[PDB]
């Protein structure tokens, strides 16, 4: 049984949150922010990310140098990260360098300079990383597939923007964004590892008292997306791997079947040859996958955003004479969610959630980032009881009836890279989307 | 960590307040000890295959009932052998372990099939690294044998299964196995592993066969996947300085979008490259090495003698204020490794089957300016420097030159 | 029928005394009335290998145990096609009959087995 | 061989008493003199390709009327194209050699499908060797540069073909070719070079990037394919004593079925090796190497001693029997090298090319026995030994060993 | 025909004044008629490839040529099945329509002749 997180308040309405392990000596403190690239119009888009590289360039105090210098003596690292819905800033230190780590985190954020200079010299940097991206072949894969699931919603634009974008954008534009966004109902300060609460409350009320709040404060994770069934191809016949995504709408943070869609998840699972136990998982999908060389991995996922979602699957496969068995083989699986899965499947699925929720939190940054993403996706800190009681009330009914109207018949959203002759036209993925024997 | 005793077996555990536990089974097998090359890797992927009471598949579907996890390495000093579970399961972990220490079936088709081509595809993921393979080719220069041996196994030197038979005899005994729990109540394993590993062999310790000899020289492996280069320098009295230094000289920078303050970090200026300097402990020889990558084989080489001369400026004079950067970076490493599960297991491990005392991260040294400037000299002023070239080799620096 | 059936049902007849004493001598009677030793056969050199369980039994065979299985199934079809019989050296004498492939399926077979269990296990 | 000179190009030619002429070009080319990495190998191998007055397919047909026969290959200092012809068909072999040299189409397509994999098929045969693999990995630790350039095209250094067609520019001139004819009428020769390579570029003298560095060292090739061991000895003046003490050294037996009675064949004794003590003069510096191959890595170590004990041993005293049988050995090995045309070509090559007047076979100076163990002694007493081991390289032996 | 004839032939009226004057204009004509530019093609585009000696010159273009003409036969199957013409830039201006394939089918046929008459070549 865990520490029970503690919450507070400020008064500009800044929510402090934080979890004690007096086993470990490092702690992580940040700062968690609903906003990210979502919060962009088409002219801006790529500013959120801009101004994450423009944080660590100097404030109107310490100047770039003295910043690095800063956090060097410090001992420990900073690290942050822009998402389509979220920004994270934190400082991972030793216990008694917290209150150093909460005071550079404050200044970086309310007190940054956006130097013209800084804004011109980064812009060259920005976009260098355009062309660099290309590489990591998982983020191009998942970034087609929310550009085309969304279609021209702010849901499907990428982080780092256009490069037309990242030539116009001006520290004006910069400073609008974090104030409009960055206010003190929006954001959380978290604290995991060898932190007090009253301490990180203390040092809140030091640094982070003068934040805006925002004129209409809604609840933490408050958001209308209009799924495309629709299919990217980007064959490229000089690689030898092929990547392939498949989604359905999928299920947002608050949804009532967001347990219902991570049981599912689960009965497919994932699966990957280099691993000695992936021979011998459960997982029907599994045993087909393994016993025939179809894949070289494959990863369910259940991605939630405040008010929709994408349910899919990514597989990689060197087979490219038998992309089409093993599309054919995955789909087959999912229409099993809605004609044949039982209780057999439905209580190993549940069992293996039970513990993987938290088995997954074994870090202090990871503490941090769970209770930093419940806070700015719910609203509040849901405690291992409550999520063992949302699990156990699954039943193998609930998982036939959200698998009946989320994914049988119905329309994709498909991404295949790399070596995709095999991959058949949309009309034959999308018909093994149900079973005709059914 | 309580540090205990039962039927013959080195026992620690730290109890907690999580859900979630950690059992090792720490094994003296690691690579110096490996009979033939690449045994040790082998033995590693060997665990948990078939057992006599419970079947490779049979483990894998009821570890999935139990929402566990698994993890394997191989060091140059242990097989760590790591189970991830919540807290009530302990008694199943505990004799799943027995099981595999007892009883392995060591079969011909399981290495052929199953085991010998994963430890191949662990090899390979590894080398797609370049900086990887330099500081491995480093290592076999310095230290020849023993330490000198690679950590892997190679497909030029097969293992057959009589030498992994072998191995496991020696390796699998009382003698050479530290159980460590993580978040784990001390007694309870206590009684558990008493139980359970009564039966095993006590077997006797696994030594190192021969004498760590130190050794200079050159590695050239030619790749076509990227570049890289280390210079290390073999230290035949390993010291807790050396970590100092290494976090010091650092690399790696602390913050995103930036080079770092680090006087290695200030080298990888105008460079698409990174560096790392690390120091190596092995309790009777030590490694202090510095890694630089970059897809330039001009820019490698361009940082490569900044570096040297990073080392050599350190050697003459360190401020206060950057001996206090030092105590302040190797504190937090410290204390961050006995943390992460995989290092942490280790680190006890070593207590227990050797007898070196964890340093806690609260009692790391600080060390004065005078003792960082004196250690960095030594090191400029070494015999024996290792250098290792990876990639487009005819390009990249020699030792003589730097 | 499986291997591992016909040698579980087997183990029961030989562990009854009177089953055995009443089934051993007739089973021997049988294996010389079959006549497959005069083609230089080993009994396991007749089952049926058309199933995935058996290819992946005899690609786990020893190769020395591969090349000579080989060499035995090329002889008997040249004794068949010529309808002679082995002489000499050639015959299988009842102390070279050894089961050189009987555990090799046995195992293919349990894990086959446990697998279907297993992929019908119910939490309890 | 007359030596002269026929519109800038110098020519040598010895008439005979036999029906077959052997017309070789001599281009200074060799590797040494390579811009890119195993492009002097691409450039032989893309002579006789398509020219634009005669393609490759036209060339072989015709070639196939008059029964001739042709001959390429590269060395650190030169690139050889031989003919061997009937000697009345002197006049299309000149005129063939003039196409190749002026009229060249390098085409992407030949370097492809025809050039490139024939050059690849080449040093695939080589390396079958691993004599071969050992003695070329001791240039290369010993040379880095210049003579440690690889002779050959390797995967990892992928020659292109402006690469190719640079080269050829600076190779395929007046001032880098010369015409050897054994067989030949000297003053036939001359006329026709003078008609057939007069529009010849004259170009400029090919040189080495760098002076020549000698450097120690140790190269470690890990083959599947059977094991060598190179010890050399980079040699910084190079002096025809060498020669006498590589023949006294020995290794090969001169007598079926035996072993010899020379020190590195003795040293072999009891073993299934085979040793050979080599000589390379460059010029301006040279390589003493001896090259030990066999199956066991225990009998190549045991047999390594052996040859380092025999060279010692010879610095010390040579008797007056031993020092006669090393002139004769050497005047008889010059003697074969003057008649194989392979090496002939080169050696009057280097003398109308570079200006190192040849050394006739019936002028090889004889050493005293002073002079022979004077050379061995400074041998073994050289401050930058080169070992190159491959095969099983764990199992091989080291520079510091040795 | 073979494009060896092709091209010889259409060299031998360039060279003769009065028969470019009149062949040139037609020739010309037709193009502008043929319409394959308003596809998207340029004229190799269209050579029968099923060959073995067009796709050795295809297997000889430079990498970038070969993914342009890759993708100038998807672009111009996607109009044909549309029923649409290209616009814009996609319609193959004059100076755009560059005989990038000729010269690699040209020396394929070069050899391939050559090979046919020194296989029938008779020693005098």
């Amino acid at each position: 049984v865990s520490p029970k997180t503690r919450t507070s308040n400020l008064k500009n309405g800044l929510t402090i949150a934080s979890e004690s392990n007096p086993l470990v000596q490092t702690a992580t403190v940040g700062v968690w922010i609903d906003a990210g690239s979502r919060n962009e119009n088409a002219y801006n888009n790529g500013t959120a990310h801009f101004f994450e590289h423009l944080a660590f360039k100097g404030t109107d105090k310490r100047s770039q140098h003295q910043l690095e210098l800063d956090i060097e003596n410090m001992g420990g690292h900073l690290n942050a990260y822009t998402s389509r819905e979220s920004t994270v800033y934190y400082a991972k230190s030793f216990k008694d360098d917290v209150p150093k780590s909460v005071e550079i985190l404050a200044d970086i954020l309310q007190h940054s300079k956006l130097a013209e200079s800084a804004i011109d010299r980064e812009r060259e940097v920005i976009t260098r990383e355009l062309e660099e991206v290309n590489k990591q072949y998982e983020e191009v894969v998942f970034d087609h597939l929310h550009a085309t699931a969304f279609m021209n919603q702010p849901l499907g634009r990428t982080i780092l923007g256009p490069r037309e974008n990242i030539q116009t954008i001006t520290n004006t534009e910069l400073r609008k964004f974090i104030t409009e966004n960055y206010t003190a109902d929006r954001m959380v300060l978290v604290g995991a590892g060898a932190v007090d609460h009253d301490a990180l409350v203390e040092l809140a009320e030091k640094y982070f008292s003068h934040l805006p709040s925002s004129q209409s404060p809604v609840p933490l994770g408050t958001p209308i997306p209009n799924f495309v069934g629709s299919e990217v191809r980007l064959r490229d016949d000089t690689m030898p791997v092929a990547h392939i995504a498949i989604a359905v709408e999928g299920v947002s943070w608050t949804s009532e079947d967001y347990y219902t869609a991570l049981v599912a998840q689960a009965i497919i699972g994932n699966y990957d040859r280099a691993v000695g136990t992936s021979r011998h998982q459960g997982s029907r999908l599994s045993n087909i996958v393994s016993e025939n060389n179809l894949a070289n991995s494959f990863q369910s996922f259940s991605t939630s955003y405040s008010d929709t979602g994408l349910w899919g699957i990514y597989l990689t496969s060197e087979n490219t004479t038998q992309i089409d068995d093993l599309v054919h083989f995955t789909l087959k699986e999912w229409n099993r969610l809605s004609t044949s899965v039982s209780n057999l499947q439905v209580e190993r699925a549940k069992s293996q959630l039970k513990a993987g929720l938290l088995l997954s939190l074994d870090g202090t940054t990871y503490v941090a980032e769970d209770i930093g993403r419940q806070l700015t996706t719910l609203g509040r800190r849901v405690t291992p009881a409550e999520v063992e009681a949302k699990l156990e009330a699954v039943t193998e009914h609930d998982v036939r009836a959200w698998a009946q109207k989320t994914l049988y018949d119905k329309d994709i959203a498909l991404v295949g890279l790399g070596p995709i002759e095999g991959l058949y036209d949309y009309n034959r993925i999308r018909n093994d989307m149900s079973m005709m024997r059914w | 960590f309580s540090t205990a005793e039962a039927a013959g077996v080195k026992v620690a555990a730290q109890d907690g307040q999580s859900p979630i536990s950690d059992l090792s089974v720490v094994l003296r097998g690691g690579s110096r000890y490996a009979t033939v090359p690449g045994v040790s890797h082998i033995l590693e992927k060997f665990a948990f295959q078939n057992t006599v009471p419970k079947s490779a598949l049979r483990f894998v579907r009821e570890l999935e009932l139990f929402g566990g996890k698994l993890y394997t390495h191989t060091t140059r000093e242990h097989i760590v052998l790591r189970t991830q579970f919540l807290k009530q399961d302990l008694p199943y972990f505990v004799d799943a372990f027995a099981n595999v220490l007892k009883e392995t079936k060591f079969q011909q088709f399981e290495l052929t099939e199953r085991v010998a081509p994963v430890a191949e595809l662990d090899l390979l993921k590894r080398e797609s690294d370049p900086a990887f393979t330099a500081l491995e080719a480093a290592h076999e220069v310095a230290f020849r044998t023993g330490l000198g041996n690679s950590v892997y196994a190679q497909g030029y030197s097969p293992v057959t299964l009589e030498d992994v038979k072998e191995f496991a005899r020696q390796v699998y005994a009382k003698q050479n196995v530290a159980v460590v729990g993580n978040n784990v109540v001390p007694a309870d394993l206590q009684q558990l592993v008493g139980t359970a590993f009564a039966d095993l062999q006590e077997g006797s310790k696994v030594t190192q066969a021969g004498t760590t000899t130190l050794h200079g020289g050159e590695a050239r492996v030619r790749t076509s996947t990227g570049n890289a280069l280390t210079i290390a320098l073999p230290i035949a009295e390993p010291k807790p300085v050396y970590h100092a230094l290494a976090s010091f000289l650092g690399g790696p920078a602390s913050m995103p979008w930036s080079v770092g303050a680090s006087p290695l970090a200030q080298a990888t200026v105008g460079t698409h490259t990174s560096v790392k300097a690390t120091y190596h402990n092995y309790g009777d020889a030590g490694l202090f090495a510095i890694t630089i990558k970059g897809d330039s084989p001009a820019e490698i080489s361009q940082v490569a003698h900044k570096a040297v001369q990073a080392l050599k400026d350190t050697g003459a004079e360190v401020t206060e204020e950057q001996a206090a950067r030092a105590y302040a970076k190797s504190k937090f490493a410290a204390a961050e490794a006995f943390e992460n599960p995989d290092s942490s297991a280790s680190v006890i491990g070593m207590e227990l089957l050797s007898g070196v005392s964890r340093i806690a991260p609260e009692n790391v040294q600080k060390f004065t300016p005078a003792e960082l400037s004196e250690a960095a000299a030594q090191l400029s002023a070494s015999a024996k420097p290792v250098v290792a070239a990876v990639g487009q080799v005819h390009a990249l620096p020699f030792a003589d030159e730097l | 029928a499986s291997i591992t059936s016909v040698v579980k049902t087997s183990e029961l007849i030989l562990k009854s005394p009177l089953l055995s004493k009443i089934v051993v001598p007739l089973a021997k009677t049988y294996v010389k009335f079959s006549g497959y030793r005069q083609l230089g056969f080993k009994m396991n050199d007749l089952i049926i290998e058309e199933t995935p369980n058996m290819q992946l039994a005899l690609r786990r065979l020893p190769p020395t145990e591969s090349y000579d299985r080989v060499y035995r199934l090329i002889r008997a079809t040249q004794f068949s096609l010529s309808h002679k019989l082995a002489t000499g050296n050639d015959i299988t004498k009842p102390e070279e009959d050894d089961h050189y492939l009987i555990p090799y399926i046995l195992d293919v077979e349990a894990e086959a087995f446990e697998k279907d269990a297993l992929d019908n296990l119910e939490v309890v």
